This record gives structure tokens, C-alpha cells and sequence, in this order.
């Protein structure tokens, strides 16, 4: 899903259970390939150290 | 340039709602977590002194190197002034549409001793000329050539064994900004040379030896090194994905937006 | 860059109740998700980006 | 000679030496954001804890 | 707009989009206990954001023949957290409760669902003679369902389970007596009742003595039409609120 | 008479009728985290009294051949009480203790001991190029003890245990330089030593970081007559003071 | 910071015993001289002003040197910045658990010729180049490679013959302090790297000839100089005994505490 | 420009040039002794002439 715009994309289905998960991903803003090459994570790729609080918005 | 700080925080029962918004109007979010869960008050003393325009883009960053042979015919080197054959120096001043800064120039020259013939091989201390034409004069066309006599372009002599030269070039521009990308034509007929080599026209900078060659070939190399100061920055832009294959235009081959993982669920 | 020593934790997601759609109506939905940062974020220490390569001058 | 504050976690001093402003030095101390006009480019004002939409 | 709460306890936060109001117990907010009404005399402890915080139990499918499903309080939050490992080590305790049951459907769907909290509520045996053992009155938060039969008096030690009884020998529509809401799903879709400390004494032993029920009984049952979802969970999520604990000794 | 002490703690106490002063660390008395060194953003948890108690770890024999013991001091309370519950659910902490290591022997025994705190004391391995694992250099409040010889290459994940070196490759007689005190069976009966939280960073994470070591080294060994009583236990008391956590999750 | 000064005494016979005391406590006795016998009023001028940790510290020590070949595949020297390799430098640091200090940091450059066999062998001055690279950023694989732009990472360049290169380097951490010691593993499962190396990311320093191999191959040497300004320390400890024999852990061979004499009253 | 003492057994100038901090000298005159927290860290204090333990 890589050379797509399914890659932005999250599946959502209706189940006949109760407790899955959706997705998962570990936190790293500058090293890990999910939020590498995001707004965020380019800015930090230039620099050593960082900072903060971070926000999560889901539409 | 301190950050905010953190603010205490109560358990809430009421009809504000922090967490829910609507990110379709195109406007950000401006929550912080002291509006979803208790906190408690922290005082922060860190700044954001580094991450300003004038540290992040006021440092030195070569551009060029050229080489030129002192026993040769015609053996001199010249290079017509732009930002866009080096790969590091090109993303980091197209994150912006419009520039605007003076400059610092430095150049760093070595030199080699080529495979002669001769026996008892001993030169003297070398000196080089660097001169600057701007666009509508004579060139040079050779190394013994009247166009080096320098009356009014600016041009630098330096011996080998000192401090690098340098000097300071200001805001040389026929507009009010740099430009970094030009979406049009030079043609009023829509023809022909289309991108940013329309808005290039900085001049040729020519670089040679004043010496004879005495009695064995010497090759020598100059380093170009950028330097922007006084720096104003405007209308932001999202940062280079793919290779850069040409100088003169933007093109392209496609690539993936990241690289990819097994599962979406795999951490 | 990756440290165990600094590490940060993990970010998931599960279902509290179902997705309950009507009649006539597809039942796959979609979510995007967007990232920035507060306003007591900050950096230190500048260095080069690993993301560009060259060769030859262009 | 201006006298400066000389950035910290003490003073210094500097005189400039040529007849152009282009052979200063850098500015390096220019601290100043306005991240509103990237964040919130709206016409009417939205307040945090009220609605987006009524 | 009524229609929007915001919940903030700890680390955990609940929004909601279509709600009632919220109800609160008998007009009283839950508090610490005062220097008047103590007895016990060393001092307690309050970690106060480690334990007062949403735990989530299990989730339950309401199907078209279903009956109801109730809850023990101090129980199904025995394995929850630093909560259940409090009440482990100590031997008194007291609490205060905030619950959120949650069940989303859309508009072509139907039912109605009715959710109380009753305080002390005993419940009855299928054999006359004995008691309900321990493994039919409560689980570890899973529900015990009610069932729209009679249990027969040739099982020895099991919970009569008609719902129109409750369990407790009385009217199932004279249950609105003790704080309770709606979920009407033309309408709702959670509902959120706040409880304080409800006892004859200041403090008591949470293992041996259970305080509070929570009942959710359908009343008009779950329809829709052929095309519809017909999976429809419901999810309760609990919240303890201004705890303390007295006296410290071994495991248990 | 400076004879006397009494301890209190929580519902624990501590009386002795023999003694020296008491060491207060580098002359800083234990304390709360302010809000000008924190970083960690959200609310603490201190329970106060549930942790903050004194914790008698086993006992050990002093024998004549006898070289020494030693303890890391945040992982020994890894299983005691409501101490080593809120290690396993929160992520950071911090914590200042107070020890009181006593040993009782009548006028006719004799013999010293040393009780020094050792910050960061990094151990070495016996082969050279490996470094010790996790089961050698500390054990659940069971003592590791030197031995009077060498350890041999021949091993190969395993501390150097020569007394006289330490265990770190310094000398045995310079360690007076940390905060310390001696029992003397001809005039001491117990030693206290109150420690501060010393660290780099206001906050850590207790299970991959021990910041303590609790070492006692016999320098002038026990000594008896024909008679006597053969047999002379050592034990230690360790109490945690201010403590707090941060980061609530799963219990790891 | 001048000593304190003698007290003249007289002839005692009093209850008050200042030479008895309990070393049982942990507390060293505070008696001066004037108490155990009969003094005169002495004046001193004497300082403390040498053994302060501005002063003790504050010197410059070496502590790595590499070499690389001009004429040579991939001819260029990389080193991993610590202060664990050298024996002197590592047994000072260490007589203290938390440091905090600037930087100054000094490189002197050598050079020396190789074994060439051409005839009539002369070489112009020498350039060099010294390069930082962060941890996470782009290293260089060889000589004439394109991580050598240093656009962003600080580089220095330097002509032989002249002063050697200084610079200065601030408080660069992420904690309050240095740690020397570290008891503890980087894996919260209690396996693999255990000591020091947990907490050393620092970065890397390369160099490299900026010259080309004329006629006749080079080889060079680079040495660094440490020096601590501004000096602040916490918690002291015992020095090392033992010989040092790694430099990513503390282990050693067993030693006895000082040298042998053949008798208690041998003076 | 700061005006010093010059440690003998006198003055001097000093004036800073660069806008950092960790640019400038060292200090190597700040006297400051504190020995009591190494050599007497007890709770109650011990006068030298008193026995310690009564
Ligand atoms: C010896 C004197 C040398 C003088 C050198 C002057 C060089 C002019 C510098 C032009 C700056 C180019 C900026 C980028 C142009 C653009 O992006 O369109
Ligand atoms: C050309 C510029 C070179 C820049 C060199 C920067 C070197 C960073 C210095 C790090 C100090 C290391 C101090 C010891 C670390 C520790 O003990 O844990």
C-alpha cells in the first residue's frame, strides 16, 4: 500500500465479537516508518534531541 | 524564547468538551493535555533558541569544486553561480517559496603534483586569482588573456599556506525575494525554457594560476562554501521525497511514501 | 535515533462497542489520522538528514 | 560599542569595524512566533471548549 | 446543548455525543470521611489517582431473547488495577462509585434498557431449603444472566433467575425506586449514574460483604429488519472515587 | 543519655537502648519532588503509609571464616507489601530509605563491623571479557556474600568476590568516604544511616536501575571462648521515606 | 582561601576531654593540636586555592590518536567519542559519580613521508579536514563521497604549518549530569549490555586528507586534547586501585592493598 | 570590561567576545569550603570538649 493512497487509510469493519484492535504502533517521531516522514518527523530528522507532548487526531 | 508551562488540573463532570473537535475546517487543535487527564505543575525552562531561521540555516555548506591544470593549454576553470547541483544544500532551502539574505563567501584551494619528467623538481610558493563577472562583460578565453586585468570586476589574489579567503555579498536581486521555484515561461508564446532557469542570471566565476609552469605540472582544486545571513523566510513547503536527477527542473521518478512492515498491528 | 534507553512507549487502538450500520448502507468504513505537536515541544543538537542521497554533481 | 546579554542555561561586547551592513554578523538572538497564522486561519474565533459546529 | 458530557478522572477520559443527564445518587456527592464518623484510629491511606480512575469490564451481546444481566460491585473490580491489590492487603475500606453503561445501535434498530444500582440487594435460591453458593451470586467481572424461565428445585444451590421477580421476590417495575436511567436507543445511548457510600457502618470489609448491584434489564426488546447489523454489544465502565483504606497486614 | 533512639514509622517502631548518633547522609533529610526540578507531567501517587514502613529482610549467620555480605537496595523490597505492588504498575519513582542493621552479642564476644552506602557500585565479572549476570549480582532479600579468595577465570559469568578489593577494584579501607558507621561489640549494639535519593535525573525506573548498595564487612572477626554462645545472627531493616511514582500501565 | 590559624594554650587539669572521643559514630573528630599540648600563636598565610576543582581539573590531557594513509583505498580515521581508552584521564574523572563541565578541545596534526619510488618527490602544504556527525546522521564510507558536504554537521579545515585548531563544546546531554558509573542494564528484561555503555552516545569524529596523492604517499596523525571548563561535582569516591583492563566495564585482576615490609616496627 | 583582583602571595581587564557562554575563561577563583557535610553528617551535633556517648 505504499506506491497507493491506501496507505493513509485505516479498515474498519463490523465484527461478531467484541475486543479487537484496530492498529498499534510504537512511539518514536524519528525512527520509526510510520510517522518518519510526516510533517514532525522531518523536522526532527535534522536534529539530535526533543521535547514535548504529542497530539493525535482521528477523523 | 521559554515554552509554555504546565497548569494543575481537577477532576471535571460538565458540558465543555476539550477532546472533541472537527478537524474538516482546516484549523488545528489547540488542546493541551492538561485538558484530558490530571496534571500537575511543572515549570519549563527550555527554550527554542535553535530551531530559529537564522540558526538553522546560517552555517557553511559547499556548493562546487572545480579543478585546473597549470601545464596546460587553456588550463583554467570557470562555474556560473547557482544552488542546485549539491543535494543537501538544495532541500534545505526548498522548504521555503521566497528567500532573502546576504552572503558569505570562502573558498578553500589545494593543489597536486602531477607525473613529470624532469629532475630536481622545486617550486615556489603558488598564488591563484579568483575573479567575478557579471552578467554582460568580457570573458576570459585563456590563461595569458586581457580579461584578467580587473579594473572593475571584483577579484581575490591568495598564496598558499594562509587563512582561507572570505568576503560579503548582499541582497544582489532585481526582485524583493529570492525565488526558489518559478511556475512559468520566458516566452510570452509559452515555448520553450520552462522552470527556475528563467530567474537565474548571477554571473561566472573564474578561477587560475599566476604563476608559470616552471618545471613540472601542478593541478590544483577550489571549494566553494555558502553562508546565508540576515535571513527572512516566507510561505512554507513540504519537504523533498523522492531523488533529485537534474539541475535545471524538478523531475522525477515515483517512489513510496514510506518503507513498509509486516502487519498493521506489528510494533 | 532508536535507544533503548530512551524509549517512549506504544500507541494502539481496539473497539469499545461495534460498528451498528442500517439497511442499504455499506458497511466498511475508513479513518484518517493526523500527528503535530504542542506548544511546549522543542529540539536541540542540529545535524544532517539521512534521507537524501548523491553521486555526481547534478 | 553595543553591550549584550550573552545567552545562558554576563555581558560581551562588539563594535562594528566597516561602512556597510552587509559585513555585520549574524543576528542569532531575533526570537520571535506567531503560530497562529498557520494553526488558526479562520475567519471567526473558535473557542477550546465549546463546539466546533452548532 | 445538553447532549454532550466530559468525564476526567486520572488518566482516562470519557466523551459523549447523545446523553441524558447525570444522575446523583441521593443529592449526595461522595466525599472522605470526617472526624466525627471515624472509629478506626491510625491513618489511612489515599493514593487517590493510582485507584480512582475508569477500569472497563467485559462486554455482553444483547440478542432478541435475551433477559438481563447483572453485576456485584466490590467484586468485578477485585482483579482490576492497584485498586484490587489494595484491597488485598487491607482489611477495611470504603468507596464511592461512577458508572457509564454504553450501547450504540442506529435509527433502524429499536429497544429500551433499564439500568439501576440497588444497594444491598440479597437474592433467593431455586431450593427452598439452602443458600446460593458464591460461584452463582458474582463472577470476576462477567455477568450473570437473568433468564425468562424458572429454575427447577431439583438443582440444590443456584440462584432463582425469573426476571419478572428480580431475583429478590419483588415487582420488576417497582425498581425505579432506587437511582436509575434509561437507554432508549430512538433517543440515548449511554447513561451515567454517580453513587456515594451507602452502609450502617463507616467502614467495612470489601471481600465478605458486597454493597452494590447493578441490573440491566431489557424491557423492550432488541428488533430490526433483515439487512441490519445484528451484533449490538454493551459495555460498563467504572470509576472509583474518593477511597481510603485501613489496616495493613499479609496478602490474604 | 544518647543511649536511647525510637523510630516511628507508620505502624511500625523501632526502640534500641544501645547506640551511636544517627548519619544523615550528606546532611540532607529526605524530601518531595518540587516543581521546578520535575519534567514528568501528570499527577504523583503517594500512598504514604502503606509504603513508607519499615521491611525486615532475612538474617544471616556471622561465622569465624566470615568475609562479608551485601544487598541492592531497590530490588530487595521487589516483594514486600504495598512497596513492591506499586513498582510493578507505575513506569518511573523515587524514594529515600532509612537502614538499621543491629546485631546483639553479650561483654564476653568481640569483633567490628562496617556499614557503608555505596551510590552506583558497579561490579566486575571474574573472566575478563564477560560481564555478570543478573542472578550473581543480587538476590530476593537474600544476602550475596564475598569470600576470602580469588575467583577463576575458568568461569564465566560470575562476580569477583575478593574482600579486600571490594567487588569494584578499589580499596577495602577507603570506603569510610561514603556515609557509614561501625559496630563495636564492645560498646555498639546497632548502626542507622538515612539516605536521600541521589541520582543524575529526578526520576527512574526501579527495575533495570539499582542507585544503592548496602555492603557490612567484618574487619575485626568474631572471637569467643569456650562456653558461649556459638551462634550470632545480623539483621537488617529497611524503610522507604517520600516516596512517589509516575506512569501508570500494565503490571510487567 | 587561607587556613586557619594557631591558638595559644595553656596548662590543663579539667574535666573536659577533647582527645577522647567514639569513632563508632561515623563522625571525625574535630580536635585541632591546640588541645593535646602547650602552643603558640602562629599566623598563616597559607591557600586552599590549588586543589580546587576549577584547578585540579581544568588541564588539557590527551586522550585518542589516529592515523591515515593518502595513498590508500578508503584512507580516512573515525574514532567514537569517549574518555575510557586513556589511564590517566579515566582514573581522575572517576574519583567523582556526577560531573557536569564545557568543553575545549585541541588537535595537533603530524604528518610523515612513505616509502615512494619515484624520483624528484615534492608536495605542496597539506589541508585537513575534521568532521563531527551527531548520532543518527549520514557517515562517510569513503574518501570522495558526498557525506563530506557538511552542511549541518560542524566541520573544521586546517593548513599545515600554522597554530593548531581549538573550539568549544557546551554542557551537551540529556540528563542533569555525567555519569561515570552506571549500575544497571538498558533492556527492562534484565539482559545483554550491563554498565556504562547504556548511557555513551556522544557521536563520531572523522578525518581525511583534502589533497589528492601527488607522487609520493602521506602519512598522517591526529591527537585530541580534552580540557573541562566551568566544574561542578557531586559525590566523591575511592580511587581505583586495580589496573585498568577494558573500557566498556570495571573488570580487573585482584591486587594487595599497598607493598610488603618485613616487620610491624620496621621504620 | 571587568576589572579583577589578580591573586598574588594588583588589577587586570577581562572583556568577553563571543555571544555564548561556554566561550568564556575559567573561573579558578571561587573559594568556597564546605567540609561539614563529609566529616560530621550526624543528626544531633557533638561538642568537642562532651564525651559522646553519656
Ligand atoms: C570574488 C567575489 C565573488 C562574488 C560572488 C557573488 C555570487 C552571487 C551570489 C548569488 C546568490 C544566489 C542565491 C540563489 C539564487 C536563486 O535561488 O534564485
Ligand atoms: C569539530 C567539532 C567536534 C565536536 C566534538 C564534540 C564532542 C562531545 C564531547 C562529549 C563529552 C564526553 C564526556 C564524558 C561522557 C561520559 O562520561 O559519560
Amino acid at each position: 500500500n505504499v506506491s497507493s493512497l491506501k496507505a493513509y487509510q485505516i479498515p474498519v469493519q463490523s465484527n461478531s465479537d467484541n475486543g479487537k484492535q484496530v492498529f498499534g504502533f510504537p512511539l518514536q517521531p524519528g525512527a520509526n516508518n510510520v510517522l518518519n516522514r510526516t510533517l514532525l518527523g522531518e523536522i526532527l530528522n535534522y536534529y539530535t534531541h526533543w521535547s514535548g507532548s504529542i497530539k493525535l487526531t482521528f477523523m | 524564547a521559554r515554552v509554555a508551562d504546565t497548569i494543575s488540573s481537577r477532576p471535571t463532570n460538565s458540558e465543555s468538551i476539550p477532546a472533541l473537535t472537527a478537524a474538516e475546517t482546516g484549523h488545528t487543535s489547540q488542546v493541551v493535555p492538561s485538558d484530558t487527564m490530571q496534571t500537575r505543575h511543572v515549570k519549563n525552562y527550555h527554550s527554542r533558541s535553535e530551531s530559529s531561521i537564522e540558526n538553522f540555516l546560517c552555517r557553511s555548506a559547499c556548493v562546487y569544486y572545480a579543478t585546473y591544470t597549470n601545464n596546460s593549454k587553456k588550463g583554467f576553470a570557470e562555474w556560473v553561480i547557482n544552488t542546485r547541483q549539491v543535494a543537501q544544500l538544495r532541500r534545505k532551502l526548498e522548504l521555503f517559496t521566497y528567500l532573502r539574505f546576504d552572503l558569505e563567501l570562502t573558498f578553500v584551494i589545494t593543489s597536486a603534483q602531477q607525473p613529470s619528467t624532469a629532475s630536481s623538481v622545486d617550486a615556489p610558493v603558488q598564488t591563484h586569482q579568483i575573479m567575478y563577472v557579471p552578467p554582460g562583460g568580457p570573458v576570459p578565453t585563456k590563461v595569458k588573456d586581457y580579461a584578467w586585468q580587473t579594473s572593475t570586476n571584483p577579484s581575490v589574489f591568495w598564496t598558499e599556506g594562509n587563512a582561507p579567503p572570505r568576503m560579503s555579498i548582499p541582497f544582489i536581486s532585481i526582485g524583493n525575494a529570492y525565488s526558489c521555484f518559478y511556475d512559468g515561461w520566458t516566452q510570452f508564446s509559452r515555448n520553450g525554457v520552462y522552470g527556475i532557469n528563467t530567474l537565474n542570471n548571477m554571473g561566472t566565476l573564474y578561477m587560475r594560476h599566476v604563476n608559470e609552469a616552471g618545471q613540472g605540472p601542478i593541478k590544483s582544486t577550489v571549494r566553494i562554501y555558502f553562508k546565508p545571513k540576515h535571513v527572512k523566510a516566507w510561505v512554507p513547503r513540504p519537504p523533498r521525497l523522492c531523488q533529485y536527477e537534474k539541475q535545471k527542473n524538478v523531475n522525477f521518478s515515483p517512489i513510496g511514501v514510506t518503507t513498509s512492515r509486516t502487519d498493521i498491528i506489528t510494533t | 535515533v532508536e535507544d533503548e534507553y530512551t524509549a517512549a512507549g506504544y500507541v494502539t487502538c481496539w473497539y469499545q462497542t461495534n460498528i451498528v450500520v442500517p439497511a442499504d448502507v455499506q458497511s466498511s468504513c475508513d479513518i484518517l489520522c493526523f500527528v503535530s505537536a504542542c506548544n511546549d515541544f522543542s529540539v536541540r543538537m542540529l545535524k544532517d538528514t539521512p534521507f537524501i542521497r548523491q553521486d555526481t554533481f547534478y | 560599542a553595543q553591550v549584550s546579554t550573552q545567552k545562558t542555561g554576563i555581558h560581551y561586547t562588539n563594535i562594528n569595524y566597516y561602512k556597510d551592513a552587509a559585513s555585520n554578523s549574524a543576528n542569532r538572538q531575533d526570537f520571535t512566533q506567531d503560530p497562529g497564522k498557520f494553526t488558526e486561519p479562520v475567519k471567526d474565533i473558535m473557542v477550546k471548549t465549546m463546539p466546533a459546529l452548532n | 446543548s445538553d447532549r454532550v458530557r466530559s468525564i476526567t478522572l486520572g488518566n482516562s477520559t470519557i466523551t459523549t455525543q447523545e446523553c441524558a443527564n447525570v444522575v446523583v445518587g441521593y443529592g449526595v456527592w461522595p466525599e472522605y470521611l470526617k472526624d466525627n464518623e471515624a472509629t478506626a484510629e491510625d491513618q489511612p491511606t489515599q493514593p487517590d489517582v493510582a485507584t480512582c480512575r475508569f477500569y472497563t469490564l467485559e462486554s455482553v451481546q444483547w440478542m432478541k431473547n435475551s433477559a438481563g444481566w447483572w453485576w456485584k460491585l466490590p467484586d468485578a473490580l477485585s482483579q482490576m488495577g492497584l485498586f484490587g491489590q489494595n484491597m488485598q492487603y487491607h482489611y477495611l475500606g470504603r468507596t464511592g462509585y461512577t458508572i457509564h453503561v454504553q450501547c450504540n445501535a442506529s435509527k433502524f434498530h429499536q429497544g429500551c434498557l433499564l439500568v439501576v444500582c440497588v444497594p444491598e440487594a440479597e437474592m433467593g435460591c431455586s431450593n427452598l431449603n439452602n443458600t446460593p453458593e458464591f460461584s452463582e451470586l458474582s463472577g470476576g467481572d462477567s455477568a450473570r444472566m437473568f433468564t425468562d424461565t424458572q429454575v427447577g428445585e431439583s438443582n440444590a444451590k443456584k440462584v432463582q433467575t425469573a426476571v419478572w421477580n428480580a431475583g429478590m421476590g419483588v415487582g420488576v417495575g417497582n425498581l425505579t425506586i432506587f437511582p436509575h436511567q434509561w437507554i432508549n436507543l430512538r433517543t440515548n445511548n449511554s447513561a451515567t449514574l454517580v453513587m456515594p457510600y451507602i452502609n450502617s457502618v463507616p467502614m467495612d470489609n470489601m471481600f465478605r460483604h458486597n454493597n452494590l448491584t447493578l441490573m440491566i434489564i431489557p424491557f423492550v426488546p432488541l428488533n430490526y429488519s433483515e439487512g441490519s447489523s445484528p451484533y449490538v454489544p454493551i459495555t460498563v465502565t467504572i470509576a472509583p472515587m474518593c477511597a481510603e483504606y485501613n489496616g495493613l497486614r499479609l496478602a490474604s
